[PDB]
């Protein structure tokens, strides 16, 4: 007898003000009972459970379920009530590693623990709260009582305690073996090293003995799992990673759930397969509650999907992260508020890829979207590699300079360089900060009757030029935008425009290159065509001379 | 040696707050730091039975190369009960904002002696994250009074008094205030004498049992307040007068007797923007009267220790920033401007962060509490980059204004 160290139990409480589960034990068939009695018998023999007396008020229902209609039966206990009534644990399964963040190893091995798991004892004072009863045959006898001495399978607090304990155990062995690396997921431990393979095998052996010291049984034979590993949607080789292969379904009738699963597969494959376009398909899913309704593929969706299936034609591999080399992210504009990025170390070997869709605004510009994408990639890169990448961006230094210097908001991008890979991101117009000498002065106004939705838009100038246009089915904001649009249409290459609209000014100081409103876009095109434009504001109804409320208030 | 009883408000549970990503160097620094903090018993490793979490990160103070552990306690601070001590509240030293000079000192280490209430510790839990979620996040809890928590200065107040008893009596001129981990020392004396008395004070701190060798020099008497000014020109264009009228019309929301009539009348007809308009008698007189109105302070502006403080910040470009502190719209308790170039010349966010810091410190000196900020920055950008530039131990609440303000130039 070589002594094994005890595993410290984790104190557990029920949610305050509440108590444990009470549920009437469901009647079974004689068969199910006869199976469960044997199962619980040998479990009791192994120490996973124990027989208890009538003193325990708590009963959780126990079910029998045949395993694949074989000669074996298996126990299934429904803990949902206890889980509802049990406290919260800090769940350290928060997040999972991303393969791109890992460093390659010459050797990697899996150690399954389905043994050590039940070597982890439950808190003694909490044991009475897990209690199940096996109904005897015919109910002619008092049912058999049982309680858990270890972490039950499917209890709310099992994973956290399991992982905390396991970590506590692995702690010094990791510390005194700095030349290897370990990661724990579910029932599997993952060890890796750059050691010569024999040394690796003996290291794994040493780990197995180390777990044996706490009385944790390890397979004692060769493990059936070797690289590649299928893990959480990934195919993991020691020198490379990818996603478990993505194949786009060919169907004539595309339903809502079809495009749901399609955007799932695409958003999942986007991290590696570069240039995946989710836009048109996602737009077809907007506002659709019913999963059974077939929604016709737009002609903009088909040629997108045709590029998608030509992306997934031949698979591509991601590499691992080498801390000795620079970290770089490159961005491209795909148009339509979509951006595609690739994070790599050496050219054309990508650590990973990705995409960014614009936030939903009324208006927006390229530069803002580029900035937002940069922030996204930054945060992602801090999560994964722990540092901020070097950016290669489709924007001239000068453009960025003008933008951030003149922009009303504070804005920043980390260290970056201009890559010339069209389409380039640019500023489409720039408003003068001073009134233009020699340029005609257009005083514009618009107004609308709120009751009849009728109104007018127009302008008067210093050169005598005037216009007023009637508008039906329109609003004050609309008429006041239309006024400016008119002043832009009818004016030469340089123009000064006075407006009383805080709204129009509010829109134009946001410098959008695109908008939901075709009117605003028309104005944008107009500005783009212009040489110099000075937009000036005055308060309404203060009788500012030249601002004419009399023509459009009729 | 005896812990003072501490609890939360009724119905409010402990903070469960997401830990945001940290870079590698900050993770290293926090690992080393928490390692040395465990060996000193200030913190202790915890198990899965502790659900609560509070964010933690790393900074560097003024002109110092040593990393510092900053726990962001805001959620816990607002979830912890309003702590009214034996002090019955501090009658905040309005003499502090009147002082010729004020020095800010870091006393935080003094908190690490006093033990924390045994039952309250589960609410202080924080997590040192790992890169790429490869290893489980390391978890500690505080056995002592944590820096950044509202209850720490509250608890340590009574003993801080009897620590500072001889000094306050030896120097009846000097005013001493305490906010979070910082201690503010006001005086009417000279800079050199200030430095000497500060050295004596930190030695006095070292003798009473407690990086406290740092200090910050502020000058409330030289501090920035602003009135509203209108141009003085010998000739006005149509544009000049349009801007003027706009600004006056804006000021009318504040000052009662503003009249724009005679100035607006000049604009009559549609003139070109660059055309010069001579000022009439009525116009000039009206302008003069408006200036007269503007020279006076604002009628009946009162502070309310109950109500919130709000801080608006506008980017004026060229490193220039303007700001206002208020409670109700168009009542300004403080207004100012910040031009500082230090390390920030090419970076807007660094500037804005230093601006928020300065403004907050000012708020602390004047009213003894921090304002609620409205920042001219996208939530994503700020939230990404602010912790890199942050040198102060406290943190203010904030929000993000997405609409460009028209009033931007009216403060410039
Ligand atoms: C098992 O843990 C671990 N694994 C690796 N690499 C590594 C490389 C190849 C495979 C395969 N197949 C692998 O598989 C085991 C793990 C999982 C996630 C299935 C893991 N690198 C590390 O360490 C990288 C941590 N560094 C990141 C940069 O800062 C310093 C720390 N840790």
């Amino acid at each position: 007898m070589v002594p094994i160290s005890p595993i410290e139990t984790v104190p557990v409480k029920l949610k305050p003000g509440m108590d444990g589960p009470k549920v009437k034990q469901w009647p079974l068939t004689e068969e199910k009972i006869k199976a469960l009695v044997e199962i619980c018998t040998e479990m009791e023999k192994e120490g996973k459970i124990s027989k208890i007396g009538p003193e325990n008020p708590y009963n959780t229902p126990v079910f029998a379920i045949k395993k694949k209609d074989s000669t074996k039966w298996r126990k299934l206990v429904d803990f949902r009530e206890l889980n509802k009534r049990t406290q919260d644990f800090w769940e350290v399964q928060l997040g999972i590693p991303h393969p791109a963040g890992l460093k390659k190893k010459k050797s990697v091995t899996v150690l399954d623990v389905g043994d050590a798991y039940f070597s982890v004892p439950l808190d003694e004072d909490f044991r009475k709260y897990t209690a199940f009863t096996i109904p005897s045959i015919n109910n002619e006898t008092p049912g058999i009582r049982y309680q858990y001495n270890v972490l039950p399978q499917g209890w709310k607090g099992s994973p956290a305690i399991f992982q905390s304990s396991m970590t506590k155990i692995l702690e010094p062995f990791a510390a005194q073996n700095p030349d290897i690396v370990i990661y724990q997921y579910m029932d599997d431990l993952y060890v890796g090293s750059d050691l010569e393979i024999g040394q690796h095998r003996t290291k794994i052996e040493e780990l197995r003995q180390h777990l044996l010291r706490w009385g944790l049984t390890t397979p004692d034979k060769k493990h059936q799992k070797e690289p590649p590993f299928l893990w959480m949607g990934y195919e993991l080789h020691p020198d490379k990673w990818t996603v478990q292969p993505i194949v786009l379904p060919e169907k004539d009738s595309w339903t809502v759930n079809d495009i749901q699963k399609l955007v799932g597969k695409l958003n999942w494959a986007s991290q590696i397969y570069p240039g995946i376009k989710v836009r048109q398909l996602s737009k077809l899913l907007r506002g659709t509650k019913a999963l059974t309704e077939v929604i016709p593929l737009t002609e903009e969706a088909e040629l997108e999907l045709a590029e998608n299936r030509e992306i997934l034609k031949e698979p591509v591999h991601g590499v691992y992260y080498d801390p000795s080399k620079d970290l770089i992210a490159e961005i491209q504009k795909q148009g339509q508020g979509q951006w595609t990025y690739q994070i790599y170390q050496e050219p054309f070997k990508n650590l990973k890829t990705g995409k960014y869709a614009r936030m939903r605004g009324a208006h927006t510009n390229d530069v803002k979207q580029l900035t937002e994408a940069v922030q996204k990639i930054t945060t992602e890169s801090i999560v994964i590699w722990g540092k901020t990448p070097k950016f290669k961006l489709p924007i001239q230094k000068e453009t960025w300079e003008t933008w951030w210097t003149e922009y009303w908001q504070a804005t920043w991008i980390p260290e970056w360089e201009f890559v010339n890979t069209p389409p380039l991101v640019k500023l489409w117009y720039q408003l003068e900060k001073e009134p233009i000498v020699g340029a005609e002065t257009f005083y514009v106004d618009g107004a609308a009757n709120r009751e009849t939705k009728l109104g007018k838009a127009g302008y008067v100038t210093n050169k005598g030029r005037q216009k007023v246009v009637p508008l039906t089915n329109t609003t004050n904001q609309k008429t006041e935008l239309q006024a400016i649009y008119l002043a832009l249409q009818d004016s030469g290459l340089e123009v000064n425009i006075v407006t009383d609209s805080q709204y129009a000014l509010g829109i134009i100081q946001a410098q959008p290159d695109k908008s939901e409103s075709e009117l605003v876009n028309q104005i944008i095109e107009q500005l783009i065509k212009k040489e110099k434009v000075y937009l000036a504001w005055v308060p309404a109804h203060k009788g500012i001379g030249g601002n004419e409320q009399v023509d459009k208030l009729v | 040696i005896e812990t003072v009883p501490v609890k939360l408000k009724p119905g409010m549970d402990g903070p469960k707050v997401k830990q945001w990503p940290l870079t590698e160097e900050k993770i290293k620094a926090l690992v080393e730091i928490c390692t040395e903090m465990e060996k000193e018993g200030k913190i202790s490793k915890i198990g899965p039975e502790n659900p609560y979490n509070t964010p933690v990160f790393a900074i560097k103070k003024k002109d110092s190369t040593k990393w510092r552990k900053l726990v962001d306690f805001r959620e816990l601070n607002k979830r912890t009960q309003d702590f009214w001590e034996v002090q019955l509240g501090i009658p905040h030293p309005a003499g502090l904002k009147k002082k010729k000079s004020v020095t800010v000192l870091d006393v935080g280490d003094a908190y690490f002696s006093v033990p924390l209430d045994e039952d309250f510790r589960k609410y202080t839990a924080f997590t040192i994250p790992s890169i790429n979620n490869e290893t489980p996040g390391i978890r500690y809890q505080y056995n002592v009074l944590p820096q950044g928590w509202k209850g720490s200065p509250a608890i340590f107040q009574s003993s801080m008094t009897k620590i500072l008893e001889p000094f306050k009596k030896q120097n009846p001129d000097i005013v001493i205030y305490q906010y979070m981990d910082d201690l503010y020392v006001g005086s009417d004396l000279e800079i050199g004498q200030h430095r000497t008395k500060i050295e004596e004070l930190r030695q006095h701190l070292l003798r009473w049992g407690l990086f406290l060798w740092m200090g910050y020099e502020l000058h409330p008497d030289k501090w920035t307040v602003q009135p509203i000014v209108l141009p003085e020109k010998d000739s006005w264009t149509v544009n000049d007068i349009q801007k003027l009228v706009g600004k006056l019309n804006w000021a009318s929301q504040i000052y009662p007797g503003i009249k724009v009539r005679q100035l607006s009348k000049l604009l009559r007809g549609t003139k070109a923007l660059t055309e010069v308009i001579p000022l009439t008698e009525e116009a000039e007189l009206e302008l003069a009267e408006n200036r007269e109105i503007l020279k006076e302070p604002v009628h009946g502006v009162y502070y309310d220790p109950s109500k919130d403080l709000i801080a608006e910040i506008q980017k004026q470009g060229q490193g220039q920033w303007t700001y206002q502190i208020y409670q109700e719209p168009f009542k300004n308790l403080k207004t100012g401007k910040y031009a500082r170039m230090r390390g920030a010349h090419t970076n807007d966010v660094k500037q804005l962060t230093e601006a928020v810091q300065k403004i907050t410190t000012e708020s602390i000196v004047i009213w003894g509490k921090t304002p609620k900020f409205k920042l001219p920055i996208q939530k994503e950008t700020w939230e990404t980059w602010w912790t890199e530039y942050w040198q102060a131990t406290w943190i203010p609440e904030w929000e993000f204004v997405n609409t460009p303000p028209l009033v931007k130039l009216w403060y410039q």
